[PDB]
């Protein structure tokens, strides 16, 4: 099992983009490989899927809907497959790009799943899913209201461990970029206003996160300006380019 | 009120001048029958 | 060499795939002709389908003229990829086939597909107006009509591409429209155009036509009851100035414009920033008397600001449109009034409109009231 396949993924990365070609023989049966594998050789065998998907990229759409169903058949609350599935969902987004969101909606209940309950040591696999969420860019756009509050719930939980915090202020920021946001800013900063009071550490990120998001929102924000300047000043939060951004926008230069 | 005229703002809605688009270039590089080597078209791909 | 070849007045469409590095190879032996010219750039216009590093789209389901098509068809693949969205589940029996058979043609306004461009002109012109500054808005959609309709149009291709990671671009920058909330109009704009196809080919029903432009109206009343206070201007005046074009809702129209230049003299200034005026001026031309109390009270309010327009009121003969007005007695004494005002001010020191008004008779026709 080990060696035939380890074989092939070099064949495709020798070859290029030429390993199109060979895309009917190999898929067919890898997946029912795949499908009959058990224990160790599963994991691996997502991991090597992986490495072909990355070389294979958008040609590799007729066998997309195959691939998700053995993800969602084999997906369990197994921390080892969720990390392997998560590295595989990654190198999918590559590939498709703007076509990922067709398949998307079924991985998502495996997703909320994993927020709900994650025993991951520091929850890492929750970290790790958020770093793929940053991915999946504007696919994002007719799920965000399933996907979001469960990462709300994520940063303002204070059992939480800090670095897992750390995390989903982080992706807020990414997906700020290029998502909008308009509609589900309350749903956001009333967590983060609670966020500065409870934990100092968290006030940097969080800061940088909330100045994206008055840089999305634009005048829409005017509306949370004095709430948010109370919770600033009981704690001192002096941000260069926040200061800046709300000056900006009052004053109505646009730039 | 005072009998006094309401000084007149500084319109300047009135357009600086009328462009015209007089002739137009369709320089079309499609290379019908043949495939740029840089990208690898998919059998499918897009071809209208 | 390419930009040396063309001259100054040009605009460029790059569609490729890695056509920021154009522009921004563009702009750089634009600045190397600005630093030789020391010892033609905000004239060259530049569109490109994609950022340097992004790459065009290989989706069968898409033409590979994707972007020209945007720039060229807006409304043909606006309604093929509004059959691809998920907003399809909410329409079922809408496949594409209906959209090739989509009766009517992109002139006639009381067709389906004349409708959709009429709507689609609306909204697009209206998001410039509220989202680019004043300056840039009648740079691009104000000077030529073609550069008008590319911008328009562009507009477009950056909602669609972007489904698609890809990233229009623009010389004068833009800023992102996509998120926009007169979007989700145009989606119900469509949804009610094309909801009636199934019954317009089959059963071979009238097309009724849609509410959006009567809706639209009532949004600009209902901004107009509590609109004293100098707040955001209402988002909807370049629709209204779209709705002039027809005579179905004229009438409507041109009252809610007249009540809103009553709010003061600042929003006729703003009504003249948009350019109402030569739509205004083209309506003298027609005969149904029932416009000309309208006509008389508009134009009354713009010629109190803007006394030079009286130039313009001579050339296309407009002048005979109000004397007529002020030569019916069952016209009422407070329309009558204003056309006076009217008078006043085109012959205000101005010798071609005294010469003009003169052999219209005037000094008789004063007399008389």
């Amino acid at each position: 099992h080990t060696m035939v396949v380890q074989a092939i993924t070099f064949i495709f990365k020798s070859l290029g983009l030429k390993c199109v070609q060979f895309l009917p023989q190999v898929m067919p049966t890898f997946l029912n490989v795949i499908r009959v594998c058990d224990g160790a050789i599963r994991e691996f065998l997502f991991q090597q899927l992986g490495m072909l998907v990355s070389f294979v990229k958008s040609h590799i759409r007729p066998y997309m809907d195959e691939i998700v169903t053995l993800m969602r058949e084999f997906w369990v609350m197994n921390t080892s497959i969720q990390s392997t599935i998560i590295l595989l969902i990654e190198q999918i987004v590559v590939a498709l790009g703007g076509e990922f969101k067709l398949y998307l909606p079924q991985l998502i209940p495996h997703m909320l799943r994993v927020f709900m309950h994650d025993n991951s040591p520091g929850r890492i696999v929750s970290i790790k899913l958020l770093a793929a969420i940053q991915l999946f860019g504007a696919n994002l756009d007719d799920y965000l209201h399933l996907l979001l509050p469960p990462i709300v719930k994520l940063f303002d939980a204070p059992e939480a461990p800090l670095p897992s915090r750390k995390a989903a202020l982080e992706t807020v920021d990414r997906l700020t970029e290029s998502l909008d946001f308009t509609d589900y800013a309350s749903r956001i900063i009333h967590p983060i206003v609670r966020t500065l009071d409870q934990s100092p550490e968290l006030r940097s990120t969080a800061m940088d996160t909330l100045s994206s998001l008055v840089f999305q929102l634009g005048k829409k924000y005017q509306i949370f300006i004095p709430m948010v300047n109370k919770v600033l000043v009981r704690h001192r939060i002096n941000h260069q380019r926040y200061d800046v951004l709300i000056c900006r926008i009052v004053k109505g230069y646009t730039l | 009120e005072k009998i006094e005229g309401s000084k007149s703002l500084a319109q300047s809605w009135r357009m600086k001048d009328r462009m015209k688009t007089v002739s137009v270039a369709l320089v079309l590089c499609l290379n019908v029958g043949v495939d740029p080597p840089d990208v690898v078209k998919t059998t499918p791909c897009a071809r209208l | 060499d390419l930009q040396t070849w063309m001259g100054s007045p040009s605009i460029f469409v790059y569609d490729c795939s890695n056509a920021g590095l154009i522009v921004k190879s563009f702009k750089q032996f634009a600045l190397q002709r600005e630093q030789e010219l020391e010892v033609s750039m905000k004239n060259c216009i530049q569109l490109a389908a994609c950022e340097a590093t992004e790459l065009l789209p290989m989706i069968p389901d898409l033409p590979a003229d994707l972007f020209t098509s945007c720039l060229t068809t807006p409304i043909k693949i606006a309604l093929r990829w509004f059959c691809m969205q998920k907003c399809v589940s909410l329409v079922p029996g809408v496949t594409l086939d209906l959209i090739e058979k989509i009766p009517g043609r992109l002139n006639d306004r009381r067709t389906p597909l004349g409708e959709l461009n009429w709507i689609f002109t609306a909204i697009t012109d209206t998001i410039a107006w509220n989202v680019l500054p004043r300056d840039l808005f009648q740079k691009l959609f104000r000077q030529d009509l073609l550069v008008a309709s590319l911008f328009r149009n562009f507009l477009l291709a950056e909602r669609i591409m972007r489904s698609y990671n890809c990233t229009p671009v623009s010389s004068p920058r833009l800023p992102p429209t996509y998120m926009h909330a007169m979007w989700q109009a145009w989606d119900l704009a469509v949804d009610i155009c094309l909801s009636q196809l199934p019954t317009i080919i089959e059963e071979g029903t009238a097309f009724r036509h849609s509410p959006f432009f009567a809706e639209q109206l009532t949004a600009f009343q209902v901004w107009l009851t509590m609109g004293v206070e100098n707040r955001n201007p209402p988002e909807q005046l370049p629709i209204v100035l779209q709705v002039l074009l027809s005579q179905v809702h004229r009438l409507r129209a041109l009252d809610l414009l007249g009540r809103f230049l009553d709010l003061g003299p600042w929003a006729v200034s703003l009504a003249l920033s948009v350019g109402i005026f030569p739509y205004v001026l083209k309506l003298l031309q027609s005969s149904a008397r029932e416009l000309r109390p309208l006509l008389v009270f508009i134009w009354a309010k713009i010629l109190a600001v803007d006394s030079s327009c009286q130039a313009d009121l001579v050339k296309d003969n407009g002048h005979k449109y109000f004397l007529s007005v002020l030569a019916d007695p069952y016209m009422p004494a407070e329309h009558r009034t204003m056309t006076a005002f009217i008078l006043a001010v085109i012959v205000n020191s101005y010798h071609t409109g005294q010469e003009a008004c003169l052999q219209g008779n005037l000094i008789a026709i004063c007399l008389e009231q």
